[PDB]
């Protein structure tokens, strides 16, 4: 099985540099080309280069030449991208792709998401949103989860530690005032809650916070 | 430097209906030495890494589902879904391979179904909330369909516009619905200074609006 | 003298033969009659060690007896003055005479692997001296394969310095009187170039491996100087490990014979009843069948790092150094390919050789041809495959 594990998310200051790696595994590392594709919400996939591991020679586009450099350690079989003189137009999800020699394949990593700003950490605050004590008489219930006043992105939400996932909806995070506000909702049925605890599970790995918060009756 | 462009931007379908995706390069990309059209089809699913499905822009990559067809030539080049599924949702890029790389802008597939009442729901702050000194009433609209929806804050019957956090999402791959979350934020005075909040919500299943309201002396 | 006697036998018959007057008839059978006595009387070189009376002298003195009664009767015809009868029986005298003298005094083949021999004599050292002084007078060539492949080149031209006492052997090989320290020589000789050239040519190929495969190699590999130490290294371990030779062959005879008759250039019995041609030819058979499994594990993998299958989407270079690696290893390749070819045979049939000595032709013909065809060819193959050493050259010829 062959599989890439990228590093994690980066919350870099403006002007400074980021090194990204990209650990391969499950294949020769010698013999398939590493590359690299950026995405932005309004510039969609941009490939930024490649590199091949066994001779250390690299290729760049003429956007991202000088901004980005590839390079690569065959004794840990891992690939690393650095990217100098950051700003917010660099603030995006970087995927690097291991290209086989069978044209029909190619292994994707899961992505690093490098937030740049001056804005500092912050982690969230997770509000419990329970029903009105009145409208739990239908054929069902919904809770909610409020993740509110955050920063950077992203944060991982669950329902009782992901034993509960049909009837869920996770919304995508607002910002404003350089604060993320996020929410969630949990429908189970009329005999679950509150009889059985539902609690919400909040992370924000950029404060190295996990908050669980639990829904009971008002 | 190649580029591509895709068409079109967004198109919608209906279960076991056809669809014809295209995707222009600004330069041939056969190689005569090769005699083959390096243009290779992606489907990225949100939430997840683009997967291959047909490479010189005529081969289905094993494993593929025949439905998924790629043909075209030169600088011209089409993917045809035969019998499109709610599996499909996702967004389709073209890579050409030969110069250096370049992805094209990616059509949405979005399919089509039954319209979908909202399911409407309103939360009250809540009390560390409070406790902190601002409020948020939550309002959830789930699985709705068509996307198009409005929807109003009633504060005592007074129609609320400023303070208020909208946040949709994409289709579900379960049912091919939608849903919406819609918090207004006030102080915690001005909120505990009213009485009643209402969430309506205006959808073409209904003529009379959905509303969800609530009291604050109760419960 | 038997000769002056026989000369003036055929110069008076000649005379006969063409003579009109029957007086120049008389006077050459008289004269032929005088030489034909004379000559009776003298001892021929084939019966001079048997007895005086033994029957082959009463047999080589009875056809003697015969030529001269001829003469005789021819006399007699002549004195008459029939010059056509005594002419006849001048005719017949010349028929009884031919017959005595015949009676008392794998070619193709041996033409055709001699004269291919004598070819790739000449192409050998006029290639292999050409590479040799090709790599001495031009600086771009001066690199480490061409110092290997310059002691490669000498070991031919010895090795073909030593070709002609091995093809003399090759068709005269009942008779061997150039002597004992000869016979011991030129094969020791031939040996040691033999080991000098694989463990050269093994040496070479382990340098081709660990440059390409360990780019350490700067430290590792240092100049001129280290090849010239394993040169001499490779030159030593061949002549210490072809020293026996000295003792595996010699000259013998058998019991009871003339030694200048049955004289032979063969392992002794002594290096026989003590195994020493065995062990002999398993040690050359190890210096020769061990570095053909170095040098194909050794290609194997410099063609598979070199010659890697690649994505037809590639989008990186060549890197501008695998370009030169790969053409120096197609030479390279070439040349091991025809080594191994060549000398294959050969070492096969000596091991029949030594197995056959504990109780065909074409064989050992195409073994011996091939031995020296392999070099003659490197010069050639260098040639073909090297453009610089083409271009070299040229520039010293024209
Ligand atoms: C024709 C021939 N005659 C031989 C006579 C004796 C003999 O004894 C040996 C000596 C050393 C060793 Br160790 C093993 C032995 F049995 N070997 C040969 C013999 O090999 N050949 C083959 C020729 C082929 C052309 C090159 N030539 C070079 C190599 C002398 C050999």
């Amino acid at each position: 099985e062959v599989q890439l594990q990228q590093s994690g998310a980066e919350l870099v200051r403006p002007g400074a540099s980021v090194k990204l790696s990209c650990k391969a595994s499950g294949y020769t590392f010698t013999d398939y080309e590493m590359h690299w594709v950026k995405q932005t919400p309004v510039h969609g996939l941009e490939w930024i280069g490649a590199i091949d591991p066994e001779t250390g020679g690299t290729v760049y586009n003429q956007k991202f030449k000088g901004k980005a450099t590839l390079t690569a350690d065959i004794s840990s079989t891992t690939a690393y991208m650095e990217l100098r003189s950051l700003t917010s137009e660099d603030s995006a999800v970087y995927f690097c792709i291991s290209e086989d020699i069978d044209e029909s394949k190619d292994y994707w990593g899961q992505g690093t998401t490098l937030t740049v700003s001056s804005a500092k950490t912050t982690a969230p605050s997770v509000y419990p949103l329970a029903p009105v004590c009145g409208d739990t008489s239908g054929s069902s219930v919904t809770l909610g989860c409020l993740v509110k006043g955050y920063f950077p992105e992203p944060v991982t939400l669950t329902w009782n530690s992901g034993s509960l996932s049909s009837g869920v909806h996770t919304f995508p995070a607002v910002l404003q005032s350089d604060l993320y506000t996020l929410s969630s909702s949990v429908t189970v049925t009329s005999s679950t809650w509150p009889s059985q605890s539902i609690t919400c599970n909040v992370a924000h790995p950029a404060s190295s916070t996990k908050v669980d918060k639990k829904i009971e009756p008002r | 430097d190649i580029v591509m462009t895709q068409s079109p931007s967004s198109l919608a379908v209906s279960a076991g209906e056809k669809v014809t995706l295209s995707c222009k390069s600004s330069q041939s990309l056969f190689n005569s030495r090769t005699r083959k059209n390096y243009l290779a089809w992606y489907q990225q699913k949100p939430g997840l890494s683009p997967t291959l499905l047909i490479y010189w822009a005529s081969t289905r990559k094993s494993g593929v589902p025949d439905r998924f067809t790629g043909s075209g030539s030169g600088t011209d080049f089409t993917l045809t879904i035969t019998s499109v599924q709610a599996e499909d949702l996702a967004v389709y890029y073209c890579k050409q391979s030969y110069y250096l790389r370049t992805f094209g802008g990616g059509t949405k597939l979005e399919i089509k179904r039954a319209d979908a009442a909202p399911t409407v729901s309103i939360f009250p702050p809540s009390s560390e909330q409070l406790t902190s000194g601002g409020a948020s009433v939550v309002c959830f609209l789930n699985n709705f369909y068509p996307k198009d929806i409005n929807v109003k804050w009633k504060i005592d019957g007074s129609e609320r516009q400023n303070g208020v956090l909208n946040s949709w999402t994409d289709q579900d791959s379960k049912d091919s619905t939608y849903s919406m979350s819609s918090t207004l934020t006030l102080t915690k005075d001005e909120y505990e200074r009213h009485n009643s909040y209402t969430c309506e919500a205006t959808h073409k299943t209904s003529t009379s609006p959905i509303v969800k309201s609530f009291n604050r002396n109760e419960c | 003298d038997l000769e002056d006697n026989w000369e003036t036998l055929n110069d008076n018959l000649k005379v006969i033969e063409k003579a009109d007057n029957a007086a120049q008839v008389k006077d050459a059978l008289t004269k032929m009659r005088a030489a034909a006595l004379d000559a009776q009387k003298a001892t021929p070189p084939k019966l001079e060690d048997k007895s005086p009376d033994s029957p082959e002298m009463k047999d080589f003195r009875h056809g003697f007896d015969i030529l001269v009664g001829q003469i005789d009767d021819a006399l007699k015809l002549a004195n008459e003055g029939k010059v056509k009868e005594a002419q006849a029986a001048a005719e017949q005298l010349k028929t009884t005479r031919n017959a005595y003298i015949q009676k008392y005094l794998p070619a193709p083949l041996l033409a055709g692997v001699t004269a291919t021999c004598v070819a790739l004599f000449v192409v050998g050292i006029a290639g292999n001296l050409l590479t040799m002084l090709v790599v001495s007078r031009f600086r771009e060539l001066r690199t480490t394969t061409n110092l290997y492949l310059s002691s490669m080149a000498f070991s031919d031209l010895l090795i073909f310095l030593c070709m002609p006492l091995d093809l003399v052997r090759l068709w005269q090989y009942r008779p061997w009187n150039f002597g004992d320290l000869l016979c011991k020589l030129f094969q020791f000789v031939s040996e040691s170039c033999t080991y000098a050239k694989v463990l050269t040519i093994t040496a070479l190929s382990v340098e081709r491996y660990f440059a390409i495969c360990f780019p350490l190699r700067a430290k590792v590999v240092v100049t001129k100087g280290r090849v010239k130490l394993v040169i001499f290294v490779i030159w030593a371990v061949a002549f210490c490990s072809a020293g026996p030779i000295f003792v595996l062959v010699g000259v013998e005879h058998e019991q009871g014979t003339d030694p200048w008759d049955t004289n032979e250039c063969r392992p002794t019995e002594f290096a026989v009843r003590s195994g020493l041609l065995t062990v002999m030819v398993w040690v050359s058979s190890i210096f020769f069948f061990l570095p053909v499994f170095c040098l194909t594990v050794l290609y194997s993998l410099i063609g598979r790092k070199l010659w890697r299958r690649r994505r037809g989407d590639a989008v990186v270079g060549a890197s501008l150094r695998d370009q030169n690696h790969k053409q120096t290893v197609k030479m390279l390749a070439v040349v091991v390919f025809a080594f191994i070819l060549c000398w294959l045979p050969f070492h096969v049939g000596r091991y029949l050789f030594s197995k056959s000595f504990e109780p065909s032709q074409y064989c050992n013909l195409v073994s011996f041809v091939l031995f020296y065809l392999s070099a003659a060819i490197n010069p050639i193959l260098y040639n073909i495959m090297s453009k610089k050493y083409r271009v070299a050259v040229f520039r010293l010829l024209g």
